[PDB]
């Protein structure tokens, strides 16, 4: 069984985002697909159902006037349109087959999921500053959107003593990170990070000193 | 003892019949039935002389046997009641999600005695316990 | 809606140990089914309908219970199994999980070592100043960081984050920055990060002069 979602998206408050999960492996319209998403550092939430066979559909409470489940028989695929986006609602997304199939077949299956980010920031690209003074230095990586940001030191072969932290975001809208590294002082040899920020091409090798 | 016996036996025969009624209507129409998620939910009051908002439904023996299934999940097609557990008559396992109409030793009439088969027990034991009361 | 309180909300332990996490939930439910989740990756589906292993699960984790409490248990923790664990029941609308349990590994205390970084000459020329704070591999997680600018106390202009436990020292590390305008950080000299931790039998402070 495969469950293959669109990719990562970003849209303003107000807006609307449609998202797809193409099923295989499985009789698509036998079973239930279910949607559940996850914020940012929080816990699993259940959206609500669809019957591929017949359209129906139930959902929470919660998103019962913003959200639309439809399907294709046709591909095997759902869709899940979620209206009226707010900042709250910046997460990833699940497609999950489950339930009953689980009774059947002994598992369940879920999509690779799609990061929604809901913001009135608009795609930007990172300043990478250096940060310098055993001895610790690092990148700044300030001031993109949205995430993911990859870091990688002397191109991924420096690995050991490194630590790259999980973003903040910013009160501008705008995320920021920081990735370091520790060595002997008496290194102080050449260190570089690499960062690639791909929602706005701006990958960079920023000479540490 | 004997008595709640009889309530929970007389309930889950319930279900049978109504899955029974379903396959009689497709053979009376010369179709193949579902028993996957495009066929009947049996978890709807209608089915077992409730109306819809009754809350006496959710106090039913029909409701208690449904809702306790393994494969219940708020809803429970025709297969997810054959099959789940725990009920009185066990568990139908390899049932296929749909059975068409042949003309050739129709599998839609072979379902049928598969189900029939197996809640004949369950409904010899109701007329034998209804039978020792009177 | 049927609420799902797990407990503990935060566990350690070692490797080897037997462990066991707790579900409550608030009214009675048929069935509990269990997940695990790593970093970065989906929920993993361990247990279902309360104690049947999903396939390919090792027969180390086990789930029980009935009525409103449920647990699983897993009898002698492997270093693959420090993750977080999810209560969650299907038989109910709206379907709801537990908040989550998270399972750390259990070391030494270790006290931070504690660096501080100036703001880059690039970044000044942009407006914008940022002071950053490093704590590294220090044990127990817990840590405080306090700002300080000229001896005085920083209040919202400051964030932080912490990395996922080591996977080889079992250790955490922090970064915080100090964001203030250029402006603004050119009308101070002394700029200072206050650490307290366990494994510090007193405050750390590292700072440097602006000037220097």
């Amino acid at each position: 069984v495969q469950l293959v979602q669109s990719g990562a998206e970003v849209k303003k408050p107000g807006a609307s985002v449609k998202v797809s999960c193409k099923a295989s492996g499985y009789s698509f319209t036998s079973y239930w697909m279910h949607w559940v998403r996850q914020a940012p550092g929080q816990g699993l939430e259940w959206m609500g159902e669809i019957n591929p066979s017949n359209g129906r559909t139930n959902y929470n409470e919660k998103f019962n006037t913003r959200v639309t489940m439809t399907r294709d028989t046709s591909t095997s695929t759902v869709y899940m349109e979620l209206s009226s986006l707010r900042s709250e609602d910046t997460a990833v997304y699940y497609c999950v087959l489950y339930g009953n199939y689980v009774v059947y077949y002994t598992m369940d299956y879920w999509g690779q999921g799609t990061t929604v980010t809901v913001s009135s920031a608009s795609t930007k690209g990172p300043s990478v500053f250096p940060l310098a003074p055993t001895a610790a230095l690092g990148c700044l990586v300030k001031d993109y959107f949205p995430e993911p940001v990859t870091v990688s030191w002397n191109s991924g072969a420096l690995t050991s003593g490194v630590h790259t932290f999980p973003a903040v975001l910013q009160s501008s809208g705008l995320y920021s990170l920081s990735s370091v590294v520790t060595v002997p002082s008496s290194s102080l040899k050449t260190y570089t990070c690499n960062v690639d920020h791909k929602p706005s091409n701006t990958k960079v090798d920023k000479r540490v000193e | 003892a004997l008595l709640d016996e009889l309530k929970a036996l007389t309930a889950e025969l319930k279900v049978y019949s109504v899955i029974q009624s379903q396959i009689n209507a497709a053979l009376s129409a010369k179709q193949g039935i579902r028993i996957d998620a495009g066929g009947i939910d049996l978890v709807d009051p209608t089915l077992y002389g409730y109306a819809v908002g009754d809350p006496r439904w959710k106090d039913s023996p029909e409701y208690a046997l449904l809702s306790n299934l393994d494969t219940f999940s708020g809803k429970l097609s025709i297969k997810d009641f054959l099959s789940g557990s725990p009920k009185q008559s066990g568990e139908l396992k390899g049932l296929s999600d749909e059975y068409p109409f042949e003309k050739d030793n129709n599998p839609v009439g072979n379902f049928a005695t598969t189900v029939s088969d197996r809640s004949r027990p369950l409904n010899d034991k109701v007329n034998e316990k209804t039978t020792l009361l009177n | 809606d049927i609420q799902l309180t797990q407990s503990p909300s935060f566990l350690s332990a070692s490797v080897g140990d037997r462990v066991t996490i707790t579900c409550s939930a608030s009214t009675s439910v048929s069935y509990m089914e269990w997940y695990q989740q790593k970093p970065g990756k989906a929920p993993k589906l361990l247990i279902y309908t309360t104690s049947k292993l999903a396939s390919g699960v090792p027969s180390r984790f086990s789930g029980s219970g009935s009525g409103t409490e449920f647990t699983l248990t897993i009898s002698s923790l492997q270093p693959e199994d420090f993750a977080t664990y999810y209560c969650h029941q299907w038989r109910n609308y709206p379907f709801t999980f537990g908040q989550g349990t998270k399972l750390e590994i259990k070391r030494a205390v270790a006290a931070p070592s504690v660096f501080i970084f100036p703001p880059s000459d690039e970044q000044l020329k942009s407006g914008t100043a940022s002071v950053v704070c490093l704590l590294n591999n220090f044990y127990p997680r817990e840590a405080k960081v306090q700002w300080k600018v000229d001896n005085a106390l920083q209040s919202g202009n400051s964030q932080e984050s912490v990395t996922e436990q080591d996977s080889k020292d079992s250790t955490y590390s922090l970064s915080s920055t100090l964001t203030l305008s250029k402006a603004d950080y050119e009308k101070h000299k002394v700029y200072a990060c206050e650490v307290t931790h366990q494994g510090l039998s007193s405050p750390v402070t590292k700072s440097f002069n602006r000037g220097e």
